[PDB]
């Protein structure tokens, strides 16, 4: 299913915006506008590819399955397994 | 710029592991780690799967003592929407949302976990069709379904259970008609055993609920809506009703054998919650009830022992109050009591594994779990000795 | 003491129970429930959505009849004695219920799967043999009382 | 080859047979 | 107290005292094998700096102090203040 997935992933906290990304970056979906979603998700994809390289450095068998950065202004979410790259815009708290 | 490849990969459903891990992990992400006597513990009320919906059964997973299963009948609110509603609920991190859902085309009457496999969930429905469900896989449909045949169950099934160990398992079910049926977890399409329970002159027993002596397989015990409690051996040298008990005037609703095991043998004690506020305690070797519970009238549904304390149990009243009833300290007044807010028709109560907290169902579907006092939760050798002597009282 | 006993006796008089038993028995007798007839009935219904009259296949068996049985299967042990004709009808309905429910579930499943097939016309040609044998089995069954 | 014998025709034929029996 | 910080940190699961990495990629504190931890901290510093650039792209007022690089073997807690970048190896359990 699609709509139920986003609806449940969103209303759990009244999340500002999430779109489903099953491809490597460049998502055409949108939740609040096309740019702030697409370009930011592409930047996230580029960053997490490097992060995956980083985790593979210490041992190549390692892979990143879960990633969160909680900063003073935003909390960014992504849980990659093979192509499933999450995006979450949410308050730091 | 892709326009259809993303659309078709969204249309193509390879999201099984995706959704599995995403759900198991996002509720975890709900944690707020930002750098800048009775007592309620967790009140769970699903708005989407429990709006004006009656709790049908409850169970705690021994394999994973944080996982609960709850049922529901058909929803009078909307018939077109799915009727048999089954909820799997968790105690990892707080969240309003149920951890898993499950639907059955028929109204669900009872449900439980399988002891043979720590992931399968088995539930009896209103159509008398046992329903299998795989937790790990992300599906709504029943994985397997027993056939609806004369040999199989055909009347509404209200108690199902798994007996034996993890390599000597057997799934035993009762239909309210009086059919016992033994199935296997590896195949749910043909009764390995089945026979119509009969008391005398070939008349059947309208079994409502059943239980079994802790640590033992076979030699089952059943309660009848006729108001009579029976002991019937599964195979033995002769199957069928083995003993008829004087019993209670109204229908026997919630039956349970004792479960706590310690320095003494009390696996022969039975609690039965009939339709007359009457939580009766007796032993299998005596035909008469040993004691009577009476503080009001009118339907205490179910009674359940605490697996850790030997002389302590719970019973929930349709009036809308759960009282934790102890035997070693008292015989006429509940040692603990509380009422669910809103005074709702509390249906079912379930001691959690290892005890220390309780689960309660409701007519409204708002199931509530909450702990007990430490000074009352933990037993001691004194508890067993004084319980033995209180049995010796009469 | 006498005032209390008078109050209790009056309440108990208001708390009589046999009258509802009598009324239910009378309603059962008046309505004359039964199952005797055809194995299943074929009927005419104009299902909304199509202009034609659909000859939908049903089963000559009221699912509510078993309810009556349960009432008797309860009221008998409640100590209220029910007329022998009612006992006979309820007993026969109870013993015959499993066959009826298997039949009705089977026919509903067949109808659902056949409408699913014809929903995809590209496959009916292959399944035609199974449909033929099922229709033959239904044809054999329907003649039965 | 195998024929379909649309369900409506079979149903109406058997309706006739039940009526006449 | 640095020693108080060390004893507080070592109490955490799978954590060997406190190891602090400055902006040069060389840990100011020594708790593990030097070459592995130095190269690991250098890659750490590089990708946290590119993450800082990434966030400042759209968040020119946010600061980075929280990041959960968790694998199926271990999680690394990386926390930069302004020069001292704490790296903490902890078991996911």
């Amino acid at each position: 299913e699609v709509e139920e997935t986003l609806k449940r992933l969103q209303s759990q906290k009244g999340v500002q915006g999430i779109i489903v990304v099953n491809t490597e970056g460049i998502p055409i979906k949108s939740t609040m506008d096309n740019p702030t979603t697409t370009q930011y998700a592409s930047l996230m994809h580029s960053f997490i590819l490097k992060a995956r390289s980083t985790v593979r450095d210490i041992d190549p068998q390692n892979d990143l399955t879960f990633l969160r950065i909680r900063s003073k202004k935003n909390e960014i979410m992504v849980a990659p397994d093979k192509d499933y790259f999450l995006i979450v815009i949410q308050n730091p708290t | 710029l892709t326009e259809e490849e993303k659309q078709q990969i969204l249309h193509s459903e390879e999201f099984l592991s995706f959704f599995d891990h995403s759900t198991r992990i996002v509720e975890r992400a709900l944690s707020e780690q930002i750098n800048i006597k009775l007592s309620l513990n967790r009140q769970f009320f699903d708005e989407r799967w429990s709006k004006h919906r009656v709790v049908s059964c409850l169970d705690w997973s021994s394999q994973y003592p944080e996982l609960l299963v709850a049922s529901y009948n058909n929803n009078e609110d909307a018939p077109h929407e799915p009727d048999g509603v089954a909820l799997v609920w968790n105690m990892k991190y707080k969240k309003t949302t149920p951890e898993y859902v499950f639907h059955c085309q028929s109204a669900v009457m009872s449900a439980t976990f399988a002891k043979f496999h720590p992931n399968l969930v088995v539930g009896g429905t209103y159509s008398g069709q046992i329903v299998l469900w795989d937790n790990r896989s992300n599906k709504r449909t029943p994985v397997q379904r027993t056939p609806l045949s004369a040999a199989a169950h055909t009347h509404p099934v209200y108690c199902v259970n798994v007996v034996g160990t993890q390599n000597a398992h057997n799934l035993i079910s009762i239909s309210t008609d009086g059919k016992i049926c033994s199935w296997s977890l590896d195949m749910l399409s043909h009764p390995q055993d089945s026979m119509e329970l009969v008391h005398k002159q070939s008349k059947a027993v309208a079994v409502t609920s059943m239980s079994f002596p802790v640590g033992d397989v076979n030699n089952f015990v059943v309660g009848s809506e006729e108001g009579s409690v029976y002991t019937a051996c599964r195979h033995g040298s002769k199957a069928g009703i083995s003993e008829m008990f004087e019993g209670h005037q109204g229908p026997i609703t919630g039956i349970h054998c004792h479960a706590a095991v310690g320095a003494v043998d009390f696996s022969h004690l039975f609690v039965t919650s009939s339709f007359d506020w009457t939580v009766k305690l007796w032993t299998t070797k005596n035909n008469k009830p040993l004691y009577s519970f009476e503080d009001n009238a009118d339907y205490v549904y179910d009674v359940m022992w605490s697996p850790t304390h030997p002389a302590l149990f719970a019973c929930v009243d349709g009036m809308g109050r759960l009282d934790l009833w102890n035997l070693n300290n008292d015989t006429e007044v509940p040692t603990a009591s509380i009422s669910v807010e809103g005074n709702p028709a509390l249906n079912r109560v379930r001691w959690t594994h290892s005890g220390r907290e309780i689960a309660v169902g409701d007519s409204e579907g708002q199931i509530v779990i909450y702990d007990v006092g430490e000074q009352i939760a933990v037993p001691r050798n004194d508890e067993w000795a004084r319980f033995g002597r209180t049995l010796a009282e009469i | 003491g006498q005032k209390l006993k008078q109050d209790g006796d009056s309440f108990r008089m208001k708390l009589n129970t046999q009258e509802i038993f009598d009324d239910w028995a009378r309603k059962v007798q008046q309505r004359n429930l039964g199952v005797s007839g055809r194995i299943f009935t074929i009927e005419s219904t104009r299902v909304r959505g199509r202009t034609g009259n659909v000859l939908k296949l049903k089963v000559n068996f009221l699912p509510e009849i078993i309810t009556l049985s349960k009432e008797v299967r309860n009221l008998k042990w409640l100590g209220f004695r029910v007329p022998l004709a009612i006992v006979n009808k309820a007993h026969q309905a109870n013993q015959l219920y499993p066959f009826a429910i298997s039949l009705i579930e089977s026919v509903r499943t067949y109808e659902r799967t056949c409408e699913k097939v014809e929903e995809r016309n590209t496959i009916s040609l292959l399944v035609a043999g199974l449909k033929k044998e099922v229709q033959a089995l239904i044809a054999e069954g329907i003649a039965l009382v | 080859e195998l024929a379909a014998e649309d369900e409506q025709v079979f149903l109406m034929k058997q309706q006739s047979l039940l009526a006449k029996q």
